[PDB]
């Protein structure tokens, strides 16, 4: 129903417009809210033109067709969250729906090389773990592969350097019918691959 | 003090 | 002035029954209409139901995904909602959040029956939902896998450099996560406490 | 992922006991030390007193204006913090904070014992002392709002005619009762209904010139 | 109360100003800094000699010097204002802590507007209870800081505290308690209020 | 945490002589 874009990232200072489309919202409006980890929901921006007392000034929001944006003028690094957007479900209805989330990412240290690293089982578990470290931002596309043919992946999470790090896993059965298998780390169009071998 | 959902019908009324 | 307090989770296994809490305090609890919303860990939010007011009825509404299951219910006595959730499965697991709900309406462009936004939100209560138990770790050297429920707390010789990363959920309803001239020449400590393992491994 | 509840909030006569809790959930709580913080309504925050870990014979410090009165206490395996208050004089009103305490000390220029700080905190539980009991107000108009005094406790509720309203906090005046007025701006060229749930008692004053 | 701080503060929107907590203590000890708005969890905002907390924004900075500990924040905004405190050992070696008075910071993101005094008279239908009080309407004005005083004739008391309104102005009443036959002992009551140095006045009589 | 913190604030005062 109201569809969003899952992630969008800003440039420190910048300008950043999510976006929200539904059919409701060709007549109904829409609220804006924002989601932070270990914080509760902040309602931003709701009705035609009204700003809770509180928010900085630079939330605003539009509404025109089957379409409501969320602008925020000049991004700082304590906009990084989830935005949501909230809408009646249908055009002249009693039930409210969220839509998808759009991950606004705001970058605002340098990209760092991401540390992978690949431990082989333990003869103590017999009788995979990959680990992805120091890296910016916090986006890594984890793939597997067996010899040559293509699972548990974690979020990433901040690190003492504000850095963020990740991790993925692999079960398996007693691993001894292959010959290698990989660890792909894909980050900003970067391959880092690890291989381990029994 | 009286039904939303009988009060914004009625208003949408008054426009037209 | 606005507080709001939820209460009332923890563990549940699937098929089971639960009532969750939302006490308020500092504005007009008895005209204000109330919402909850869940969100799943590490995915969207969620609008569970509403309750209205006075004018309406004191009616409810409640969504697709959830009608039939749960029941909204107030008392304006007391001031707190309430949340019954029952036949509960593993999908429904997530903080679940009260809410104020505010109505608008625009006289001119709005649709009836408007629309409604959710200004104050308390900060939320854990409800999981998985039919499994409590269940000490194992501890590999390279790796602690297999444990439930969170958390484990991993420190070293009883910390420069040191990173844990969080947890997954397998798909077997457990928990793992995980944690060169000075290699030979120079611990792990695993602490669950539900299940009371403390593990050292070298 | 750090969150911290209070509760067991509420009302005591002076002289009187309650207990109070700190459940924390988050990062590791048996080391971590946790300090208790009081605020007085309208006033600033005031140290109470904090807990060790392990390490420390989980040694506990008291501010002086609460010595001999206060207990803090912890339970680890519920991951629970106590405050046990006994002989609850009236200056202990206010809301109560529970706070993950660290520990700093600099190795250059640092002084022992060093330095505290309270990374994260919970919303605070309120706690009221007062000898007054229940009592209901006695409503008088204002010529040209409504004078809703000597009324205890709170809250109550005033609306106008079952735009220009507005309705003020109440002051607790040197009796222990609470007064409020609630005032409307209406033209010059041109009756308020007073609650209060805890007495049960509804009063319709109307205001005239 | 070990540690001393400046009771309110202003500063203009976008522009840089530091609170100072003094305190005989900090001469060995550092400073952590916490921001506390109304009806929210105080927040810590700088501690050690120069360690901010992720998730902070980097106008915050913290200073020392001697018995004199500083927060400076550039470029203040409007959820910048807020209750800022102190905090460090309240003596030298103590084991004990203890918060500073506060400092309350008013960012100035509002148009100004002056306050609108009225003075209710006591209804006659309160001193027949034989009881009376004169009401102090203080609504509409900005910045929520107001200095109320009470003059019997010409010679100089429950007042709130100033709290939002529906239009994101500031009010506040005044309320003086006088036995029946004090307010028929003088020929007028007046309600001063102080608002930017301009003071206005309001007076009834019997 | 097996010392005690405020032990060892008082050696580390030390050791800067």
């Amino acid at each position: 129903e109201l569809t969003q874009d899952p992630a969008v990232s800003v440039a420190l200072k910048q300008t950043v417009t999510i976006t929200c489309r539904g059919d409701s919202l060709r007549s109904h409006y829409a609220s804006w809210y924002q989601k932070k980890p270990g914080q509760a929901p902040v309602l931003l921006f709701y009705g035609k033109n009204n700003r809770p007392s509180g928010i900085p000034d630079r939330f605003s929001g539009s509404a025109s067709g089957n379409r409501a944006s969320l602008t925020i003028t000049g991004a700082q690094a304590e906009d990084e969250a989830d935005y949501y957007c909230s809408s009646r479900d249908k055009s002249g209805s009693r039930l409210s729906v969220f839509g998808g989330g759009t991950k606004l990412t705001v970058l605002s240290q340098p990209k760092a090389a991401p540390s992978v690293t690949l431990f082989p089982p333990s003869s103590e578990e017999l009788q995979l773990v990959c680990l992805i470290s120091d890296f910016y931002p916090g986006a890594v596309t984890v793939a597997w592969k067996a010899d040559s043919s293509p699972v548990e992946t974690t979020t990433p999470s901040k690190q003492s350097n504000n850095k963020y790090a990740a991790s993925s896993y692999l079960s398996l059965t007693p691993w001894k019918s292959h010959r290698s298998y990989s660890c792909q780390v894909t980050h900003e169009g970067s391959t880092v691959e690890k291989t381990v071998a029994p | 003090l009286w039904n939303w959902f009988d009060i914004t019908k009625w208003l949408w009324y008054i426009k037209k | 002035e606005v507080r709001l307090r939820e209460s009332g989770g923890g563990l549940v296994k699937p098929g089971g029954s639960l009532r969750l809490s939302c006490s308020a305090s500092g504005f007009d609890f008895d005209n204000a209409w109330m919402t909850w919303v869940r969100q799943p860990p590490g995915k969207g939010l969620e609008w569970v139901g509403r309750i209205t007011g006075p004018g309406e009825g004191w009616s409810v509404d409640y969504a697709e995904s959830v009608k039939g299951r749960f029941t909204i219910s107030r008392d304006n006595t007391k001031n707190t909602l309430y949340l019954e959730m029952n036949n509960v499965r593993t999908e429904d697991t997530g903080y679940y959040f009260c809410a104020r709900t505010g109505k608008y309406y625009d006289f001119w462009f709005g649709y009836p029956p408007g629309e409604e936004y959710f200004q104050d939100w308390g900060q939320g209560t854990l409800v999981i939902v998985s039919s499994a138990s409590t269940k000490g770790p194992s501890v590999f050297p390279l790796l602690v896998k297999d444990y439930f429920p969170e958390p484990v707390t991993v420190s070293w010789n009883s910390t420069s450099g040191v990173h844990t990363f969080p947890a997954v959920l397998q798909s077997s309803g457990l928990y793992s996560l995980s944690s060169s001239s000075s290699l030979g020449t120079q611990i792990c400590n695993v602490n669950h406490k539900p299940s009371n393992t403390k593990v050292d491994k070298k």
